[PDB]
C-alpha cells in the first residue's frame, strides 16, 4: 500500500499526537483494543495508512512516540488507546532536555536518537510502499524541538527520497511563560527550511485567541487548544484516509501545494468554530487561522481546502468561484488554478458538515517576524545563552538561524511582490 | 526505396541516441542531485560531532 | 489483419479504456466472459472484430490492449471488475509508486524501471499479429504518467517499431476536474518530446466534455464516469471503420491522408452528434441533416475553441447508423451555403464521408440516449491552436518565476528541456499560423 510512519516528540507532540489517534481511530470505527466495530468498508478502504493490522485482527497505530522524560508517555498509555500502541514504540529517555535545544539536538537527544531510528526502521521496513513520515513537536521545548529535527535530519540521510511533513507548534507568550522559547523556535526553523516537505504552523497565540474570543472560553486548557488542533489534523489527511476523486499520495500533494521548496510553511483553518457559502466564507476568513497571521496582507501562492459532510458539491465548487473572483488580489496571478478543493462524504465526529484549510500564503512571514522579533531582542542581550554554549554550542549558529530565518522573510515578500508582467 | 530505408533507419537511429543520452544525463543529474544533498547532512555530523567535542573541552 | 494494439497510460488513459473496450463487447454483441456467440469461426478469424480482438481456442475474444500505470488502485478496479475475465493478467501491468503528476518521475525516474517489461509485453501481442497496422495511445496531458511515461514509450516504439503508425487520444487539462497545478508543464513537456513520435493526435478538452455533460445530459456536476463514456462514443466512432465493414465505410488511414498536411499539423478537431438525454430524445428523431449541422455548432467540439474565427485545412463527416449518401449530400448542400466555412487556399474544399451501418450502442445505465443515427466530425482547423496558446500561456506564468521547477530539477532534468520544450510550442503555435496565410 502506501503507508505513513507517525512520530511524536517531546511535552507537546506527544500531547497533540495522543488526540490525534482518537479522533482518527474514532472515525475508522477501532476500539483502544484494536478491532474494527465500524459499518463501513470505507473505514478500512485506506486503514494502512496509519495501521499495522496485527494478530487476531487488530490494527496498530504506526506511530513512534518520543520523549526525554518518561513522565509524559505515561499518560498515553494510561490514557484512552494507550494499550493500542505498540508497546515497544515507547522510546523515552530519563535526563530529560529542560526547554533546551542544545539539549534536544546535540548532546541528550544525540544519545538517544539511535534507538528511536531502530524503531523507524523496523516499523519502515515492514510497510509495503513507504509514502513517508509526519511529526508532532513544538519549536519552544527541548525535545521536540531540538531532537525532533535532529531526527528529521537523521531520516532524511536514511529515506532521502521520503516526504517529510510535520505539525509544528509555534511558541507564544500568550500559553507558555517559558522565556527562552524564541531561542528555540529559530534553532527550528533554520532545519524545517531545509529538511521538510510540508510544515502545518500551529500557532499558540492563535489557538489562544480562537478559545479566548470566539468559542469564549477564558483560561483555556491544552486540552482546548488540541481540540482545534485534533480537528485541522484530521482535516488535512481525511483524503488519505478515505476513498474520494481524488487519489493522491503524500508526495503528488506536496508538489501542487510547494512552488519553492524553502516555501511549505502553511497556515491551516478550520470551520465551523451550516449552509456552504458561510462554511467558504468562514474559513477564509482570517480568524479561523490556526496561524496568528492576516491572508490580507499577503497573497495565497496556493490552496487547498476539504470539505465534509453531504453536501451539494455543485455548490462547493460555486462558491470557491465566488471567494476567488471577490479576493483576486490575494491570489498570486502567475499560479493558474492555485486552489484546489476536495470533499469527502464521511463528516467528523458532531459536525454534520465541516471545512479545513491549508494556506501556502506569503503571509506567514508575519509569523516569522514575531518569533524573529522576540529573538533578537533577547539574542543581542545574550540572555540565557549559556544554557546553550554550555551544551558546546557557538554564538555564530544562532547569528545563522537568524539570517537564515530573515532570508526566508523577505523571499515571501520577494513573490508577495512580484506580478505577471 | 534506398533512401527510403535509409531515412527509417536514420529516423530509428537518432531517436534511440537521442534518448540514451537523455537517460544518462538524467541519471548524472538526478545522482549529483541526491550526494549534495547527503554531503549537506554529512557536514552537519562533523559539526554535531564539535558541538559535543567542544563542550568536552570546558571542564 | 490490419490489428490495431491499444496502450492506456495512466489513470486516464486507463479508466477511458475500460469504457471504450465495454462499449467495444457491447456493439461486437462480446460478452464479459469474452464468449462471442456470433462467431463461428473458434480461436480465429479475419473478420473487421479481429482488428481489436485476438481469439483463444477456448473461444474467449480478448483485446488487443495493455493497460499500463506506476500504481495499482486504478488497474486493480479493471482486474476485479465486470469485465476482469476478458484481459490475460499480463496485460494489465502496474508498479508501486507513481509519477506524482511529475513528468520526471513518469519519464525518468519511475518511468525506466518498468518500460522493458512494458515493451515486453507489447511485442507480446505483436508477434500475434500476422499485420499489424499500428498502436492507439490513450493517456492525459497532466498526470506524471500520462505525459511522462507516455512520451518515453512512444519513443521506444518508435525505435522498436520504426514508422509502425502511432494515434494518441490526449486528455487536455481543464480546472474543473485537474487534481494538479503542474498540468501546464507536463502538458508542454510531454507534446514537445511526443510530436515527432505521434502520426495523429485525437485531443480531448475535459472542459469541453465537462460542459457537454452539464448542457446537453442536465448532469449537475460530472464524473470522470459520465466523462469517459462520452468518450468512448467518441473514440467509438472513430474507431469503428476499422472494427465493422461496410460499402460505404471508409477506412480511417484514408480520412488521415486528408488530416494531415505536413506533420506537425496532426491534431484534428473531433465534434460529436446527438448528445441529448433519454428524457430529450423521447418522440424526436434527429434527422441527419439535424445531427449535421450540430457539428458546425462549437458547444459540440472536443476542444474548445472557435473554427469560425479560423481555416480549415480538412473536414471529415463519419456518420454511423440510419443514413444514407442522399440524405447526406443534402444536409452538406444546405451547411455548406449558411455556415463559416473558410478553407486555406491551398486545399479542396470537399467534406469527406464515411458511413457505418452499425447503429450507435449505449451502456446500460448511461446517461446517453440510445439513437437511430450519430456523427462525428473530424476537421484540421487552424482554431485548434487556441487550445496551445491556452495552454503555453499558464506555463508561461509559472515558468517566469521558475513555481515547481525544482520538483522537476530534483528528479534530474534540466530548465535547458523546459525552454526546448516551450520553444518547440511557440513553433507550432506559428505554424498553425503560417498555414492559414494565403498564397503568392
Ligand atoms: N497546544 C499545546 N501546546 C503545548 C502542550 N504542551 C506543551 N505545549 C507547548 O510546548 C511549548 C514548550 O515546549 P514543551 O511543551 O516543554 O516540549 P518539550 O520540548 O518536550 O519540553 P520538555 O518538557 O523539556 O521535554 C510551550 O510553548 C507550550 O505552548 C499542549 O498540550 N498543547
Ligand atoms: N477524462 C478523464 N480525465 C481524467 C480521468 N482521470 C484523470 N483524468 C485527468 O488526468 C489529469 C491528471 O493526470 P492523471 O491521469 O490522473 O495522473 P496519472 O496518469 O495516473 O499519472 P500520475 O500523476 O503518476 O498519477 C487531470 O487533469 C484529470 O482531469 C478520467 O477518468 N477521465
Ligand atoms: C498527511 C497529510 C497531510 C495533508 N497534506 C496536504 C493535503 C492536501 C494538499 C496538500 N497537502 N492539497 C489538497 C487538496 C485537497 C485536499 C487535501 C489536500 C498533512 C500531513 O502532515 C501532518 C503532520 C503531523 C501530523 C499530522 C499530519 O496529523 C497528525 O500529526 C500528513
Ligand atoms: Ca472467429
Ligand atoms: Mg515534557
Ligand atoms: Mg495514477
Amino acid at each position: 500500500m502506501r503507508e505513513i510512519v507517525h512520530i511524536q516528540a517531546g511535552q507537546c507532540g506527544n500531547q497533540i499526537g495522543a488526540k490525534f489517534w482518537e479522533v482518527i481511530s474514532d472515525e475508522h470505527g477501532i476500539d483502544p483494543t484494536g478491532s474494527y466495530h465500524g459499518d463501513s468498508d470505507l473505514q478500512l478502504e485506506r486503514i494502512n495508512v496509519y495501521y499495522n493490522e496485527a494478530a487476531g485482527n487488530k490494527y496498530v497505530p504506526r506511530a513512534i512516540l518520543v520523549d526525554l522524560e518518561p513522565g509524559t508517555m505515561d499518560s498515553v498509555r494510561s490514557g484512552p488507546f494507550g494499550q493500542i500502541f505498540r508497546p515497544d514504540n515507547f522510546v523515552f529517555g530519563q535526563s530529560g532536555a529542560g526547554n533546551n535545544w542544545a539539549k534536544g539536538h546535540y548532546t541528550e537527544g544525540a544519545e538517544l536518537v539511535d534507538s528511536v531510528l531502530d524503531v523507524v526502521r523496523k516499523e519502515s521496513e515492514s510497510c509495503d510502499c513507504l509514502q513517508g513520515f509526519q511529526l508532532t513537536h513544538s519549536l519552544g521545548g527541548g525535545t521536540g524541538s531540538g531532537m525532533g529535527t535532529l531526527l528529521i535530519s537523521k531520516i532524511r540521510e536514511e529515506y532521502p527520497d521520503r516526504i517529510m511533513n510535520t505539525f509544528s507548534v509555534v511558541p507564544s507568550p500568550k500559553v507558555s511563560d517559558t522565556v527562552v522559547e524564541p531561542y528555540n523556535a529559530t534553532l527550528s526553523v533554520h532545519q524545517l527550511v531545509e529538511n521538510t516537505d510540508e510544515t502545518y504552523c500551529i500557532d499558540n497565540e492563535a489557538l489562544y485567541d480562537i478559545c479566548f474570543r470566539t468559542l469564549k472560553l477564558t483560561t483555556p486548557t491544552y486540552g482546548d487548544l488540541n481540540h482545534l488542533v485534533s480537528a485541522t489534523m484530521s482535516g488535512v489527511t481525511t483524503c488519505l484516509r478515505f476513498p474520494g476523486q481524488l487519489n493522491a499520495d503524500l508526495r503528488k500533494l506536496a508538489v501542487n501545494m510547494v512552488p519553492f521548496p524553502r516555501l511549505h510553511f502553511f497556515m491551516p483553518g478550520f470551520a465551523p468554530l451550516l449552509t456552504v457559502p458561510e462554511l467558504t466564507q468562514q474559513m477564509f476568513d482570517a480568524k479561523n487561522m490556526m496561524a496568528a497571521c492576516d491572508p490580507r496582507h499577503g497573497r495565497y501562492l496556493t490552496v487547498a481546502a476539504v470539505f465534509r459532510g453531504r453536501m451539494s458539491m455543485k455548490e462547493v465548487d460555486e462558491q470557491m468561484l465566488n471567494v476567488q473572483n471577490k479576493n483576486s488580489s490575494y491570489f498570486v496571478e502567475w499560479i493558474p488554478n492555485n486552489v484546489k478543493t476536495a470533499v469527502c462524504d464521511i463528516p467528523p465526529r458532531g459536525l454534520k458538515m465541516s471545512a479545513t484549510f491549508i494556506g501556502n500564503s506569503t503571509a506567514i512571514q508575519e509569523l516569522f517576524k514575531r518569533i524573529s522579533e522576540q529573538f533578537t531582542a533577547m539574542f543581542r542581550r545574550k540572555a540565557f545563552l549559556h544554557w546553550y554554549t554550555g551544551e558546546g554550542m557557538d554564538e555564530m549558529e544562532f547569528t545563522e538561524a537568524e539570517s537564515n530565518m530573515n532570508d526566508l522573510v523577505s523571499e515571501y515578500q520577494q513573490y508577495q511582490d512580484a506580478t505577471a508582467d | 526505396i534506398q533512401k527510403a530505408i535509409e531515412e527509417n533507419n536514420n529516423f530509428i537511429k537518432m531517436a534511440k541516441e537521442k534518448l540514451a543520452q537523455k537517460m544518462e544525463s538524467n541519471k548524472e543529474n538526478r545522482e549529483a542531485h541526491l550526494a549534495a544533498m547527503l554531503e549537506r547532512l554529512q557536514e552537519k555530523d562533523k559539526h554535531a560531532e564539535e558541538v559535543r567535542k567542544n563542550k568536552e573541552l570546558k571542564e | 489483419m490490419r490489428e490495431c494494439i491499444s496502450i492506456h497510460v495512466g489513470q486516464a488513459g486507463v479508466q477511458i479504456g475500460n469504457a471504450c473496450w465495454e462499449l467495444y463487447c457491447l456493439e461486437h454483441g462480446i460478452q464479459p466472459d469474452g464468449q462471442m456467440p456470433s462467431d463461428k469461426t473458434i480461436g480465429g478469424g479475419d473478420d473487421s472484430f479481429n482488428t481489436f480482438f485476438s481469439e483463444t481456442g477456448a473461444g474467449k475474444h480478448v483485446p488487443r490492449a495493455v493497460f499500463v500505470d506506476l500504481e495499482p488502485t486504478v488497474i486493480d478496479e479493471v482486474r476485479t471488475g465486470t469485465y476482469r475475465q476478458l484481459f490475460h493478467p499480463e496485460q494489465l501491468i502496474t508498479g508501486k509508486e507513481d509519477a506524482a503528476n511529475n513528468y520526471a518521475r513518469g519519464h525518468y525516474t519511475i518511468g525506466k524501471e518498468i518500460i522493458d517489461l512494458v515493451l515486453d509485453r507489447i511485442r507480446k501481442l505483436a508477434d500475434q499479429c500476422t499485420g499489424l497496422q499500428g498502436f492507439l495511445v490513450f493517456h492525459s496531458f497532466g498526470g506524471g504518467t500520462g505525459s511522462g511515461f507516455t512520451s518515453l514509450l512512444m519513443e521506444r516504439l518508435s525505435v522498436d517499431y520504426g514508422k509502425k503508425s502511432k494515434l494518441e487520444f490526449s486528455i487536455y487539462p481543464a480546472p474543473q476536474v485537474s487534481t494538479a497545478v503542474v498540468e501546464p508543464y507536463n502538458s508542454i513537456l510531454t507534446t514537445h518530446t511526443t510530436l515527432e513520435h505521434s502520426d495523429c493526435a485525437f485531443m480531448v478538452d475535459n472542459e469541453a466534455i465537462y460542459d457537454i455533460c452539464r448542457r446537453n445530459l442536465d448532469i449537475e456536476r460530472p464524473t470522470y464516469t459520465n466523462l469517459n463514456r462520452l468518450i468512448s462514443q467518441i473514440v467509438s466512432s472513430i474507431t469503428a471503420s476499422l472494427r465493422f465493414d461496410g460499402a460505404l465505410n471508409v477506412d480511417l488511414t484514408e480520412f488521415q491522408t486528408n488530416l494531415v498536411p505536413y506533420p506537425r499539423i496532426h491534431f484534428p478537431l473531433a465534434t460529436y452528434a446527438p448528445v441529448i438525454s433519454a428524457e430529450k430524445a423521447y418522440h424526436e428523431q434527429l434527422s441527419v441533416a439535424e445531427i449535421t449541422n450540430a457539428c458546425f455548432e462549437p458547444a459540440n467540439q472536443m476542444v474548445k475553441c472557435d473554427p469560425r474565427h479560423g481555416k480549415y485545412m480538412a473536414c471529415c463527416l463519419l456518420y454511423r447508423g440510419d443514413v444514407v449518401p442522399k440524405d447526406v449530400n443534402a444536409a452538406i448542400a444546405t451547411i455548406k451555403t449558411k455556415r463559416s466555412i473558410q478553407f486555406v487556399d491551398w486545399c479542396p474544399t470537399g467534406f469527406k464521408v464515411g458511413i457505418n451501418y452499425q447503429p450507435p450502442t449505449v451502456v446500460p445505465g448511461g446517461d446517453l440516449a440510445k439513437v437511430q443515427r450519430a456523427v462525428c466530425m473530424l476537421s484540421n482547423t487552424t482554431a485548434i491552436a487556441e487550445a496551445w496558446a491556452r495552454l503555453d500561456h499558464k506555463f508561461d506564468l509559472m515558468y517566469a518565476k521558475r513555481a515547481f521547477v525544482h520538483w522537476y530539477v530534483g528528479e534530474g532534468m534540466e530548465e535547458g528541456e523546459f525552454s526546448e520544450a516551450r520553444e518547440d510550442m511557440a513553433a507550432l503555435e506559428k505554424d498553425y499560423e503560417e498555414v492559414g496565410v494565403d498564397s503568392v
